[PDB]
């Protein structure tokens, strides 16, 4: 029932800045943390960071805290990600994923984009 | 707890009086629907206090004073007691239950006052 | 053998369960104003009672949250709606000498006011955080939330304050109160006590830290969930209260516009202009931070501890947020969270702070409130009691804790940890060697 | 009236049984909050009628028929009776209380029918 | 049922005690007005359970322990029993009802435990 | 008038004529069928009862 | 938008048909016969 569509992408020129997005179908926008995970070709997945949709708090992996940026527009139930100065190795596929959170902890991913 | 809730109907007075606990137990469980709880509580409490006023709260069956008359149901029922279900019996006696209740209540008062007067000699 | 069944009523045995709890209000005040009656709760220490507690799991925090929402809704319901004020704003904002701070200045627009055939020009001031820029000429502005929600002005006569609230269970349910002085939010309590009602809890509303609450018995206490290290929020509870003071020294002028509902706006400011700010006992602050660091590196064995201000997010989380009466504050908290560590009123700190009127409702967005201006200069004083921290994962070899706690439920989570509610089970049986007589 | 509302816990079972009136008394005292009164009344009335069905309404302690079994809690409770709180004993017996209740109720029916038959010779 | 609801007043307590059933019966029958039912039920149940705790549920008049001495009502009222019409006696003894109730409750506990101890020899 | 009360704006959409009633004069003039007699509430799509 | 989102019908896609329904002919054709047989029980001797 729940859907996480995505847009943006395609080719991006070297050194440029690029913007993805995910549109959250109606489940409840404020209750579930959203994570941005990616997969280089011929490699295992890895996490970039997570953004709480409610207050917009981001948090990033240590190796990309200079280059990343997350933020949201709660009215549209829409999310955005900005990655600055693409390098060659960042050629990869990028996913949104909903997170199942308890009252005080974050557990795992259930529905992928 | 719900099994054969009114199933004792149809049968003799005696056997059908075996299941009376099955019925006695029943006071169970939009926003406007809350009043059903109050209605059930009202019914149960009114019946219970009436049995208290007749001095018959502590039992499901008990005897009292004020013998039967040719008045009220001018009937012989001990032979019909076996083969008659309660529905007809209630239909027959509803004409006079209201008269009988006052006699029962005053009998309880007489009993308790006599017992108190006997107690007064303690 | 021959142990006949016997029954006992009035038994002391209970079980956990949810239930609807009574609130209780003060004898004096401004549903809530006069009722429920002010209690006189007693308390016993129970000899050998051993009960488990879980301050994350318990239900009544959610009931607190829902009751707070409902009370705010009821209070806000009769107030005026500011829908006709949504018209285009044509404002240039260069009149007073100290223009740049506010940049909404007599800010002009049209209103229908007395007669519905008429339409009249007015103007008033606004802080630019309550405004968004339309395309084209910058003079074209709009109210921030008016394209997304309907804004209600707060009823000035019904000003609401953190009045303490006592919660009382109904008959058949008893509230269990752990008296342990070093309780971590989970695990057994061997010092169980019971009460009619909880003490008077206030509905504090703040972010990154809390301003009015109770204090710990031992030293500063750390409470966090322990399902996984990847936690959402970590609660640090102070034993040593620390004073904080704040001011809004500029004198405000109230002005009124009628729709006949009286809308209130900000008139011309009187006196020379300062930026609202706060003060902190400087030695006390990073003495307390040293204590908190020493406590915090107990859990985390052999890694450094460091603080930085929050990054990203709305103004409600990037800054410490609170309210002096009928005004709201957002204080740029960079200086307070910049220490680093490794394995008594001198030198007073000051921190800059901004105020804005149009507040998205704290618990959730989509409904907007407008606070009318408070005339004259304002100061309020509070004494903080705890911090709401969150850990940045990922970075190997270096922990990092930053002020979060924007989710309003956590404030009451950090205060209702004391209690639990249990259903009584008065009826029980036992074997014994005596039967009925015929 | 509120004092030692559960302080009987911890102590031996009889000493805890000294205070049963203290717990027994408790049926006391936004517009949405009215339902708590109904909930308390419901609990009290359901327990009271259950004691009535077992013929044990009129007392805080009483005995019935249907002796104890080696099944259920196969315990020598009488020695531990001076050690352990109702919490542990209630936890132990909760697996079998529901079994026991029907036996007590049918025992009350047997007692009532036997007594009624004896009265019928009046 | 409604007749002479408080007409027993004025007369002696003894004659007024004849009509106690008439008062005892009455728990009878906008949306905001629902709470009256709950209030009446609350009153009736609280009084009934108090009589239960004193072992006096089953009677309109019963008997208990402990006396009047020079303390409490320092009075002789038996001659005034035929002169009192309750209300002024109630005003007199309201100073000490609250004291008396605890003694009554503990007396019921003593009776129950003594009877249980006698039962323990069964 | 969409969001700015000073800004009336033209739009258009489709309707089935059974939801439409003709006004006098030019047939181009129509009205919503029930608007002269009642107030119309759009169904909440998320409900979908 | 009025911020209430009103929904209307946009441009129709694809070639147009009139909405319709389907019924198995013989099933209805016999069901009416059964209903007629039942119905003339109540009403004695009329078509
Ligand atoms: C009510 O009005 C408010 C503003 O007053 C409005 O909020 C704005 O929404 C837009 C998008 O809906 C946000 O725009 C984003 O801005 C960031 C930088 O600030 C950009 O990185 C984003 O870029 C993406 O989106 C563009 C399309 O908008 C793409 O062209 C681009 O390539 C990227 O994919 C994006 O532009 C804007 O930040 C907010 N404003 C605020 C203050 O938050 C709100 O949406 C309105 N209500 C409704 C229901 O729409
Ligand atoms: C808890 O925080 C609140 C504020 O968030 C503190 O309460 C506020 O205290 C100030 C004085 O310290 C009060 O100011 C006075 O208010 C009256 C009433 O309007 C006014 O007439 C005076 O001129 C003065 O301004 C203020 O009202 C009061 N409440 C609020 C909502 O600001 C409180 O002190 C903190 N707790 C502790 C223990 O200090
Ligand atoms: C809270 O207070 C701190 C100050 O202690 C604020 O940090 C400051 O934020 C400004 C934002 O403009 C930073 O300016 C930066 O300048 C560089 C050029 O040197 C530019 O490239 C950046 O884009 C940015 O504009 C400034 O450096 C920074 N100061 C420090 C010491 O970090 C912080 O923004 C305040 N936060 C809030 C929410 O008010
Ligand atoms: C409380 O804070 C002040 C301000 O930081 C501390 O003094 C400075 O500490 C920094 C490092 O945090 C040093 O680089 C400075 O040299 C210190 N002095 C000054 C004048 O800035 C102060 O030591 C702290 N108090 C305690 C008791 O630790
Ligand atoms: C100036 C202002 O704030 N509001 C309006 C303005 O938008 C409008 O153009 C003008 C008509 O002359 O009437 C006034
Ligand atoms: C007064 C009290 O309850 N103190 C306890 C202590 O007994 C226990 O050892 C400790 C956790 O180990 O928590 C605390
Ligand atoms: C710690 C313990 O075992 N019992 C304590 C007791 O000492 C203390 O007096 C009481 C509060 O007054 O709380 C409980
Ligand atoms: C923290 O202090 C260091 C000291 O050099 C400074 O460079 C840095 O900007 C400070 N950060 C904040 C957020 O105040
Ligand atoms: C079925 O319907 C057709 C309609 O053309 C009718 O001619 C035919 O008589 C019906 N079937 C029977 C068995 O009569
Ligand atoms: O987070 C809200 C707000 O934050 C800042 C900018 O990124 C804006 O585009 C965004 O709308």
């Amino acid at each position: 029932q729940v859907r996480l569509a995505q847009y943006g992408g395609g080719v991006k020129r070297l050194g440029a800045t690029m913007t993805l997005s995910c549109v959250a179908s109606g489940y409840t926008f404020n209750d579930y943390y959203i994570h941005w995970v990616r997969q280089a070709p011929g490699q295992g997945f890895e996490l970039l960071g997570y953004i709480d949709p409610a207050n917009g708090r981001p948090d990033y992996a240590g190796a990309l805290r200079e280059r990343l940026s997350f933020y949201r527009d709660k009215s549209m139930e829409t999310l955005y990600m900005d990655l600055r100065s693409l390098r060659y190795d960042d050629t990869a596929m990028y996913y949104c994923v909903r997170n199942v959170g308890t009252a005080g902890s974050l557990l795992h991913y259930d529905h992928w984009g | 707890v719900f099994l054969g809730f009114l199933g004792a109907a149809g049968s003799t007075m005696g056997a059908a009086s075996m299941t009376l606990t099955v019925q006695a137990r029943n006071l169970l469980s939009g926003i406007k629907q809350l009043q059903a709880r109050v209605l059930a509580v009202e019914r149960y409490l009114r019946d219970q206090q009436l049995l208290g006023i007749w001095g018959c709260s502590g039992k499901l069956i008990c005897c009292t004073n004020v013998p039967w008359n040719s008045s009220w149901s001018n009937r012989n029922l001990s032979e019909i007691w076996d083969n008659m279900t309660w529905l007809q019996w209630d239909k027959e006696i509803s004409n006079y239950t209201q008269i009988i209740y006052g006699l029962l209540e005053e009998s309880q008062n007489q009993q308790e006052k006599n017992e108190q007067d006997l107690l007064a000699l303690d | 053998e021959n142990l006949w069944v016997t029954v006992y009523y009035g038994v002391p045995v209970w079980k956990e369960a949810k239930t609807t709890l009574f609130c209780a209000s003060d004898a004096k005040a401004y549903t809530h104003a006069c009722v429920p009656t002010d209690p006189n709760p007693q308390e016993m220490v129970l000899k050998n009672v051993t009960e488990n507690f879980n301050m994350w799991k318990n239900d009544m925090v959610d009931q607190m949250h829902e009751d707070v929402i409902s009370l705010w809704d009821q209070s806000l319901k009769p107030c005026v709606k500011l829908t006709p004020l949504c018209v285009t704003l044509n404002c240039t904002n260069a009149t007073a000498s100290n223009s740049s701070i506010i940049e909404g200045m007599k800010c002009s627009f049209n209103i229908t006011t007395e007669l519905r055939d008429k339409r009249e020009k007015k103007n008033a001031l606004f802080y630019k955080l309550d405004i968004v820029q339309l395309d084209g000429n910058s003079s074209q502005y709009r109210l921030i939330n008016c394209n997304t929600s309907v804004i209600t002005q707060a009823c000035p006569k019904v000003s609401f304050d953190p009045i303490p609230i006592h919660y009382c269970a109904p008959a058949g349910y008893a509230i269990l109160k752990c008296n342990n002085k070093t309780f971590t939010g989970t695990g057994p309590c061997n010092n169980v006590s019971t009460v009619q009602c909880t003490h008077g809890i206030k509905p504090v509303v703040s972010t990154q830290l809390l301003l009015n609450g109770s204090l710990a018995e031992g030293e500063i206490i750390i409470r966090s969930e322990n399902i996984t290290k990847n936690v959402k929020t970590i609660i640090v509870h102070l034993n040593e209260s620390v004073k904080i003071e704040c001011t809004r020294p500029n004198n405000k002028t109230r002005t009124s516009i009628r729709i006949g509902q009286w809308f209130y706006a900000t008139g011309q400011v009187i006196g020379d202009i300062r930026e609202a700010y706060c003060n902190i006992n400087e030695s006390k602050w990073n003495e307390t931070l040293q204590r908190v660091s020493k406590k915090l590196k107990e859990y985390f064995p052999h890694k450094n501890i460091t603080f930085q201000p929050s990054s990203g997010g709305d103004l409600e989380i990037t800054t410490h947020s609170f309210n002096c009466g009928g005004e709201f504050f957002y204080c740029n908290t960079s200086s307070l969270f910049n220490r680093t560590y490794m394995a008594n009123s001198t030198r007073t700190i000051t921190i800059h702070c901004r105020i804005k009127q149009i507040i998205n409702m704290w618990q959730e967005v989509g409904r907007a409130m407008y606070a009318p201006p408070i005339a004259g200069n304002i100061t309020c004083i509070s004494n903080i009691t705890g911090l709401l921290l969150t850990r940045d994962g990922g970075k190997n070899n270096t922990e990092t804790f930053r002020p979060g706690g924007g989710n309003m439920k956590d404030n009451w989570r950090s205060e209702l940890y004391k209690y639990k509610v249990v259903k009584i089970e008065p009826l029980g049986v036992a074997p014994t060697r005596c039967k009925r007589r015929v």
